[PDB]
């Protein structure tokens, strides 16, 4: 119809192919980034589990981009793979050239342009992956963004991608407090994943989590991926288990 | 078919992909441009949806192309990004080649050229993005405001509305604004851009963004307070209007 | 019919439907009328605006090609942006190689050669143009080995020499009138006012100096784009003339 | 002469019982004119320490380049690169331009994390692993350093004594060369502490 | 069926392609020309058609080289290409081999040129018929080039609209014009007759006739306007 | 032929460049400019081969200013000098041998201090508070450091640059026909007339 | 129109080609891996489809590196190209950047990356197979992994794929223990695979190999202590038999 | 070759000679050495003659192209910089150049840029290019003023070419001056050196080691 090429537009004056790719992101699980002035928590959901699934020796919805920017993953992992690798390469290409770590804003911009190119040119598929980017660069402090499949970006103070977006967003903005705390944000995340996800228990092995903090020294940022057994201790504290 | 590609001329001499690109513009935000005699105001509607959206780190709908040429855009933001980057790179290149700053005319003709090229081929669709390019000439004062379309046609217009429900703004802009005598002051100019946008927002001074370009490489983007002060002055003169009708009715 | 979706592609009449389709795009355009006389070629146009804010004398429909070839255009300005630049290139590179004012007839062929390309590559010329152009041109100039000439360029790569030709919406009404009123004996002043007479009739707007724009190629004056004060003077001379009639 | 000989700079590394020492001069020279006295030459990417001697332009660009590959490595594997594995990376980068090679002579120093064995290696213009566990030298005074280090060296040294051995080795050799000296710096890599100690010394 | 006419890479069950026959039709849609020849001269006589009477015709004779030249019938975009290549081969022979290129071999490279776009996807068989006349070492020749690329050495043929009436004029009188030699005027007289039978609803004008001649000591010359008013 | 000098004080970089351009055995014009500004707080004085100076300086001027516009905030001196070293590093292994040595003296706004770099034609950047290139550095590396103290004021350092001009005039056999001095601070870049 | 290119998507997301690609996997024979705390056992079967056809010319168990073997489930021919490429990239991408045989996680990604390129193009079919890749390195230990047609990979404690997937999956869940040795795994592997065909089982029809301890025997050379023999080992037909007698 | 150019208030005088020399053989004593870029820009030939002839006509084709494209007159700055890029691309390939592009425009005033093949573009007010550039500066400076009459300015270029032509071996032939105004150059003819030199002797009292 007007799915038939990616380089043709519908008489409505939308593009069905892109819209369709946007629906691709609602067959994968929730990912939540909340920015606080005292840190960013990055949270991700594992949409597949089994009792023989090894998932306790692996990170796969948390990928470090350089030493100061990391992303959370929602969507197809095959789609994700190619763009994460490219992003890591460009961000650190900036490091070589300019002898400073890449600003958060430029690297998202670079990557959103490449997405638009796959729709604009050739007969390639658009990519149905929504990444929440969390970084630190001196020129605007903590910085949070997230990217659409279309190939554009918007800033946020909190955002949710993945499945059941509409509900999840509702829940976040009800319970947000403008100053926030890094600890209160983690707690908020878990509260939200618990409700959108049908895994009622919401166990450690179903959660990936990363916190970006400047608490390690000053002027120096430490990105710490939470490891499984640690994820289990903070569910007791919030009472979920 | 016959709308299935750009390489189909169609049995009516219309390129459907150019037509559908046009329809695309409407979905983006409203934008209005108004020239004075010592300014251009380049104004845009600023979208809101949530108060968890930043405005701190997030692009505006206005982007400085160089330092004396500016651009506002309407359409898909995703599409527009690539448009804006190319427009900028060329504007810097212009001084690589000649050692002059860019002309306003040179630039708009180029950005339509880039889409026209895309339109011409069949492999690639053109962008669904219309821009207003505002600026002043290299050494001179003479305000310049220009329009581009996805077809790759460019024009000059004294004043112009593009984006969501362009026509309904347009008619109002037409009536109040004149070709014969454009706004005296930069101040008066800005408020006219505010009247136009007021309509399309509903309520707001927080979903209205104002920027000014003036000659001599002067670009300033006006603070939010000053926009709030102006939406309130427009409501104050508007109240004077309601009453003035009541008085006129009593007299006669 | 249904054979028109490719970049060639016949057609039981034996025509290229794609090529033909682009002809009807020209009727979309704004009327453009030219009248050759042995004193010069007068190129007039119609300018259409969608609102009076559109700055009428900022849009291009008459353009300078070199210093002695001018063109008027009707159709898409998108398709004309590439087409015109080619013709400019051509004329400037001809002066480079030979120190000669390009011939009207050869300049026409030059335009029309780019035009021929409709493929995505093919034997003979290499084609990159993925669709017909959707703009015809009137090419007017003066060489000194064949005088003042008027050509009509088509985006079909057919070029006809003409003595008076109109295209766009008002094409049909203009062409009938020009059939009953051509002479070899027209002065440049009769030619100018003939363009305005015909132009009002095939207009469906109101005629002013901003919905009109005349120009000439005469060797002495070179290519001269007229002023609006100048163009108004002729409009005034128009009203005076019908009184007598 | 050789562009490597023109700009100058020395790098010398050593082995001990669970320690390695790696030291350099601070001299930057462009011909006989001394440019700088306080530019270091040893860098590090992770806990693997790299020196680079030779032409200055390739010494800074190859610092940037190996940093660049190791930071990709780190992210991918989710662990810091080892010296053993970094010694191969070093040869591979150098071999990639044979007929327009980088004029440098790298020295690799570290101690493995997987075994804790002390590790060092030497390189050359177009590069190969040149293995020892004695010492590696490079630079314009490389010929002075090669004999000078050997007399002083004994195996199974403590980290604090290994310092004495390298310091002595570098300073006197540096002094008796025109395009080296001019201040120094030494890193002693224990295991998990690195002490960085700048040599007070006579200027050249 | 004819669902097969949309690709030139697809054959029919009747052992055809549809696009190549359609390209044949395209010739007929255009102007008309008659070629004929003698042993010491070759002649094309072609009708110039104009869009309207302020329009001043279309040049239907393209001079190839000073021993060869050709006329067109059908679509003009197509003709300009085929002509260009042919001229290129005549100039190549003259530079590198110091030869006037044979009419037979030149016609044969054109047949090979046609098949290049027929085989490959994209491009099309050309939609113009060409009649090439020339004078080489082996004396006068008249070749009939076709869209297909079938090349046919003939004493007289005619292509274009309602051209069957010229072949009837030429068929009756076949042996007569072979015997004419040394007199170009008389081959022109025969050609003028010929192109009369082809017309319907028209009459010959000094600017309808365009007469093209090459022979033994005469190079290729195209007569137009006031050089066709001796034989009007 | 050609001098470029640098000294950094506690709030400014003073860069200076020779007025003369000598192409051939004739001084091609006596008074000229021979510095171009990359950014509104970063200055590039240049000297080297013929007309490679100009092309390279214009190349770098476009590209640093490009990033400034996109981010909406000018690059630092650490980044800018580094960019330029990258370029030189390509250029010496490229079919086209640029032979342009430069000094990058800027004001870091985010750090709030001057930074003066010496970047060589070969492609080596080192931060240095007295650098130069050519045969400028052959006389004045010694002279500066003698009368230089860590602390200075802008008035002292200009006068110390005048001292260095004098030395250069006696014992260097090239004329410079004066020197130009632009002072780069936090308040922009300004021309200050000195001999 | 939704299902019939790699370039097209649906109003339910995804591509038709990935769903069908998954179907291709399940048409294959049953192949399985069980991870133990000191090893990984990898097993597959061979169906000769004639007594004339030899069982050894089919190689469904292939060394990628001599530390990392693989099997597949799916279409036979597709396997063969992908193994040839897997080696070819194993040496290129991380044996001239690392200069020794890749860690398990890395190669998993490189193999995964080829699958991803074979989805990425419009007009190029994705692979007919999903692999299991089991391997060893020092840093992440013994490990076992699945590379699915999409270009996506998952680490697993135990899994199975192919036709016998539903019976095998439910067996593997019940019978895995927290801690187990390799030797015990061989017996659990054998018992699971026998579900899939009965009365045609035996150590000539069953291909079984491991990535267990080094064998300095099969290293090929001696007197150099720093290097180790291959961790990968192919069990012979007589060795399968011994282990089968002991059940 | 002795070309020299100098701005004054009246315009720009471009003064050039007409003797091209191969070696011991004198190749021509009549050669035009102002290549007329378009009505408004005058270039000069020195260095490689062949290079200068072709590319300067080429700058000229680009001038017309630029004029069409913008609907405004080229800038002096724009013309030079294009020629400067062009020659920088081919550097070191048997390309050599010795041009001043001289122009007087009603938006930038009189301007001279010397362009060289090695990518030098240098702004000046006095230039001299050639083998006789050495000789040209001498006379030219000492009798120069920014306030100078048109008639005297032409006189000034007449004495400079002759003083160089006398003492240079490769220079002579004829003296070609051109004066560029806002409405473009006016050619001031060809004056044979021979004849002209003697008149200048009587009036000025110069050339005393020449007895006639």
């Amino acid at each position: 119809r007007y799915d038939s090429r990616t380089t043709i537009f519908s008489p409505e004056g939308r593009l069905y192919q892109v819209e369709y790719a946007l629906e691709s992101i609602s067959h994968a699980g929730t990912a939540i980034g909340i920015m606080a002035s005292d840190g960013i928590v990055l949270a991700a959901e594992r949409k597949v589990t089994s009792t023989l699934l090894e998932q306790d020796t692996s990170t796969e919805k948390l990928y470090k981009l350089n030493d100061k920017i990391a992303v959370a993953v929602a969507g197809l992992t095959a789609d994700a793979e190619i763009l994460i690798n490219t992003a890591r390469i460009h961000a650190q290409n900036y490091l070589k050239t300019y002898n400073e770590d890449i600003p958060v804003e430029i690297l998202v911009r670079r990557l959103s342009d490449i997405k638009q190119g796959y729709t604009q040119h050739g007969g390639l598929r658009p990519f149905g992956v929504s990444f929440i980017y969390a970084g630190y660069d001196d020129r605007y402090g903590y910085q949070l963004y997230t990217s659409n499949p279309s190939g554009n970006y918007t800033g946020w103070k909190a955002i949710s991608v993945g499945a059941n977006t509409s509900a999840a967003q509702t829940l976040l903005q009800m319970d947000y407090k403008d100053d926030m705390k890094v600890d209160d944000a983690i707690e908020l995340a878990l509260k939200t994943l618990s409700k959108t996800t049908d895994s009622s228990a919401l166990t450690y092995d179903r959660l990936e989590f990363a916190t970006i903090r400047k608490g390690a020294n000053d002027g120096e940022v430490y990105q710490k991926i939470f490891k499984p057994q640690e994820i289990k201790d903070i569910l007791v504290k919030t009472g979920i288990t | 078919g016959y709308d299935r590609a750009l390489s189909i001329f169609s049995p009516d001499g219309h390129i459907f992909q150019v037509e559908y690109a046009l329809e695309a513009v409407k979905r983006g935000t409203c934008a209005v441009g108004v020239k004075g005699k010592n300014c251009v105001v380049l104004g845009c509607e600023r979208r809101s949806t949530l108060k968890l959206q930043d405005t701190r780190i997030t692009p505006s709908k206005v982007s400085k192309i160089d330092s004396h040429v500016v651009l506002s855009f309407s359409g898909l933001n995703a599409d527009s990004r690539i448009l804006i980057e190319k427009a900028r790179v060329e504007a810097q290149s212009h001084r690589l080649t000649l050692e002059d700053p860019v002309t306003v005319e040179y630039l708009t003709r180029y950005v339509a050229g880039v889409q026209q090229r895309y339109t011409q081929s069949g492999g690639v669709r053109p962008f669904g993005v219309s821009t207003l390019i505002a600026g002043f000439d290299p050494r001179d004062d003479e305000p310049k405001l220009y329009q581009t379309e996805p077809s790759g046609i460019y024009s000059s217009w004294s004043a112009q509305t593009i984006g969501r429900n362009s026509k309904t703004v347009r008619e109002f802009l037409e009536k109040n604004y004149d070709r014969k005598e454009p706004p005296a002051t930069v101040e008066e100019c800005v408020k006219l851009t505010v009247r136009s946008l007021l309509e399309v927002v509903q309520t707001g001074a927080k979903n209205i963004e104002i920027t000014v370009v003036k000659p001599d490489s002067d670009i300033v983007a006006l603070s939010s307070e000053e926009i709030n002060q102006y939406v309130t002055q427009i409501e104050q003169e508007k109240q004077e209007q309601q009453e003035q009708d009541k008085k006129k009715k009593s007299n006669h | 019919s249904e054979y028109d979706r490719g970049v060639s592609t016949f057609s039981p009449e034996g025509r290229l439907f794609q090529v033909e389709y682009s002809l009807e795009a020209i009727k979309l355009g704004s009327t453009a009328i030219g009248i050759a006389t042995k004193e010069g070629v007068v190129l007039g146009v119609e300018k259409r605006a969608t609102s009076p804010l559109l700055e009428s004398d900022s849009i291009e429909k008459i353009v300078e090609i070199d210093r002695h070839i001018g063109c008027a255009m009707s159709g898409l300005t998108a398709d004309a942006r590439s087409m015109i630049e080619h013709a400019r290139t051509a004329a400037v590179t001809h002066n480079l190689y030979y120190d000669e004012d390009i011939n009207v007839e050869s300049l026409t062929q030059s335009v029309c050669d780019l035009a021929l390309r409709f493929g995505e590559g093919a034997s003979g010329e290499e084609r990159l143009m993925s669709r017909p152009f959707g703009v015809a041109l009137l090419i007017a100039g003066h060489d000194a080995d064949d005088g003042y000439q008027l050509f009509h360029a088509e985006p079909s790569g057919t070029f006809y020499r003409y003595n008076a030709k109109a295209i766009g919406s008002g094409s049909e009404g203009a062409q009938a009138e020009l059939l009953n009123e051509w002479h070899s004996s027209l002065t440049l002043k009769e030619a100018e006012l003939l363009v305005l007479k015909i132009l009002k009739q095939v207009m469906e707007e109101k005629l002013d100096e901003n919905n009109a724009q005349l120009s000439c190629i005469t060797k002495q004056d070179g290519f001269k784009i007229y002023d609006n004060e100048k163009t108004a003077e002729l409009i005034k001379e128009l009203k005076e003339k019908e009184a007598a009639e | 002469s050789d562009p490597s000989s023109i700009n100058g700079g020395i790098v010398v590394a050593m082995t001990g019982k669970d320690c390695v020492a790696i030291a350099c001069d601070l001299r930057l020279g462009s011909q006989s004119l001394g440019v700088s006295n306080k530019f270091e030459k040893i860098f590090h990417y992770g806990h693997v320490f790299l020196g680079i001697t030779g032409l200055a332009t390739d010494v800074t660009t190859l610092n940037e380049m190996f940093r660049y590959k190791t930071n990709l490595y780190k992210l991918k594997e989710e662990r810091a690169i080892e010296p053993e594995t970094f010694t191969q990376l070093v040869s591979s980068s150098l071999y990639e331009r044979r007929f327009g090679p980088y004029f440098v002579g790298p020295v690799v120093a570290g101690i493995n994390s997987k075994s804790g064995k002390p590790f060092i290696a030497g390189f050359d213009l177009i590069g190969c692993i040149d293995e020892a566990k004695d010492f590696i030298v490079s630079g314009t005074a490389s010929d002075q350093l090669f004999g000078m280090c050997e007399s002083l060296y004994e195996p199974n040294l403590e980290p604090e004594d290994l310092f004495e051995t390298i310091s002595q080795a570098l300073l006197n050799a540096a002094d008796r060369d025109a395009l080296s000296g001019w201040g120094a710096v030494v890193y002693i890599i224990k295991k998990d502490e690195v002490v960085k100690r700048y040599l007070k010394m006579r200027q050249d | 069926r004819n669902n097969y006419d949309g690709d030139t890479v697809t054959f029919s069950p009747t052992g055809r392609l549809f696009q190549v026959e359609y390209a044949l039709e395209a010739i007929k849609q255009g102007s008309v020309t008659v070629g004929l020849r003698s042993n010491t001269h070759a002649v094309l006589v072609a009708l110039k058609r104009n869009a309207d009477e302020l329009s001043s015709y279309q040049k239907k004779i393209i001079k190839c080289d000073e021993h060869m030249g050709l006329s067109l019938a059908g679509l003009a975009p197509d003709a300009r290409v085929l002509s260009n290549y042919l001229r290129q081969q005549c100039n190549y022979s003259s530079l590198v081999f110091n030869r006037k290129l044979a009419v037979e071999r030149a016609g044969h490279l054109l047949c090979d040129k046609a098949q290049k776009n027929t085989q490959s996807y994209g491009g099309r068989p050309y939609g113009v018929g060409l009649l090439i006349i020339g004078y080489d070492k082996s004396g006068a020749h008249l070749l009939e080039f076709q869209p297909s690329g079938n090349v046919t050495e003939l004493y007289g043929t005619a292509i274009g609209a309602r051209s069957q009436g010229a072949k009837t004029y030429l068929e009756r009188t076949l042996d007569t014009f072979i015997k004419i030699d040394g007199n170009p005027d008389e081959l022109i007289k025969a050609g003028v007759e010929a192109i009369s039978q082809s017309l319907r609803d028209e009459s010959l004008t000094v600017d309808n006739l365009s007469i093209a001649i090459v022979g033994k000591d005469t190079p290729f010359t195209i007569y137009d306007g006031e050089a066709v008013a001796k034989y009007i | 032929m050609d001098i470029i000098l640098g000294i950094r004080v506690q709030d400014s970089v003073i860069l200076a460049s020779s007025k003369a351009v000598t192409r051939g055995i004739s001084v091609l014009k006596d008074s000229d400019d021979k510095t171009r500004q990359l950014s509104p707080h970063t200055l590039m004085s240049f000297a080297g081969e013929a007309g490679d100076t100009v092309q390279f300086a214009e190349y770098i001027q476009a590209n640093i200013q490009l990033y400034s516009i996109r981010e909406d905030y000018e690059l630092s001196p650490q980044a800018v000098s580094s960019f330029v070293r990258q370029e030189l590093a390509k250029s010496i292994r490229s079919r086209r041998p640029y032979q342009v040595n430069v000094l990058i003296g800027g004001y870091d706004k985010k750090k709030n201090k001057p930074e003066l770099y010496q970047i060589d034609y070969l492609g080596t950047k080192v931060e240095l508070p007295y650098g130069a290139h050519g045969y400028s550095g052959f006389y004045t590396f010694s002279l500066l450091d003698h009368h230089y103290r860590p602390d200075m004021t802008t008035e002292e350092g200009l006068d110390l640059l005048k001292l260095c001009v004098q030395e250069l005039e006696k014992r260097m056999p090239m004329d410079f026909k004066g020197v130009i001095v632009k002072i780069v601070d936090k308040d922009g870049i300004r021309q200050v007339d000195d001999f | 129109r939704y299902s019939f290119s790699l370039t097209t998507f649906s109003p339910s997301g995804k591509l038709g080609q990935i769903d069908y690609a998954l179907t291709a996997v399940k048409q294959g024979v049953t192949s399985l891996g069980i991870k133990a705390t000191n090893g990984v056992v990898i097993a597959t079967e061979k169906k000769s489809s004639s007594p004339l056809a030899m069982s050894e010319t089919l190689s469904k168990v292939s060394l990628l590196t001599p530390d990392i073997g693989a099997v597949y489930s799916g279409m036979g021919p597709d396997y063969r190209v992908l193994v040839d490429k897997s080696r070819k990239v194993a040496h290129t991408s991380y044996k001239r950047i690392y200069g020794e045989y890749p860690p398990t996680k890395l190669l998993v990604s490189e193999v995964a990356k080829i699958m991803q390129e074979a989805t990425q193009s419009g007009g190029v079919r994705p692979f007919g197979v999903s692999l299991l890749i089991a391997g060893h390195d020092e840093f992440n230990g013994f490990s076992l992994y699945q590379v699915d047609p999409s270009g996506s990979y998952f680490p697993w404690k135990a899994t199975a794929i192919g036709k016998g997937s539903v019976a095998a999956k439910t067996f593997l869940e019940k019978r895995w223990n927290d801690e187990l040795e390799l030797e015990d795994a061989i017996h659990i592997a054998l018992l699971t695979l026998k579900e899939s065909v009965e009365g045609e089982f035996n150590g000539d029809t069953i291909e079984l190999a491991i990535i267990g301890d080094e064998n300095p025997d099969l290293l090929g050379y001696t007197g150099i202590p720093t290097d180790k023999g291959p961790r990968f080992r192919k069990l012979t037909s007589q060795e399968i038999n011994d282990r089968l007698e002991a059940l | 070759t002795t070309t020299l150019a100098f701005r004054f208030q009246g315009g720009i005088i471009v003064a050039v000679d007409s003797r091209a020399t191969a070696g011991n053989w004198v190749a021509s004593q009549t050669v035009k050495k102002v290549i007329e870029i378009n009505p408004f820009l005058l270039g000069t030939m020195a260095g490689g003659a062949a290079d200068c002839q072709f590319w300067e006509t080429w700058l000229g084709s680009q001038c017309r192209l630029h004029e069409l494209r913008e609907k405004e007159r080229i800038s002096v700055a724009a013309a030079s910089k294009i020629l400067s890029n062009l020659v920088y691309q081919y550097k070191g390939a048997g390309l050599s150049m010795g041009t001043m592009i001289c122009g007087y425009t009603r938006k930038e005033g009189p301007t001279i840029y010397y362009v060289d093949s090695d990518g030098t573009r240098l702004k000046g007010d006095i230039f001299c290019v050639g083998s006789g550039q050495t000789f040209a500066y001498g006379v030219l400076d000492s009798n120069y003023k920014w306030d100078l009459s048109v008639e005297d300015a032409l006189y000034l270029g007449k004495r400079s070419i002759l003083a160089a032509a006398h003492r240079d071996a490769y220079s002579g032939g004829s003296v070609n001056l051109y004066h560029v105004t806002e409405d473009g150059w006016i050619y001031h003819g060809n004056h044979d050196v021979g004849e002209l030199f003697w008149k200048v002797k009587e009036e000025e009292g110069s050339f005393n080691n020449v007895i006639g």
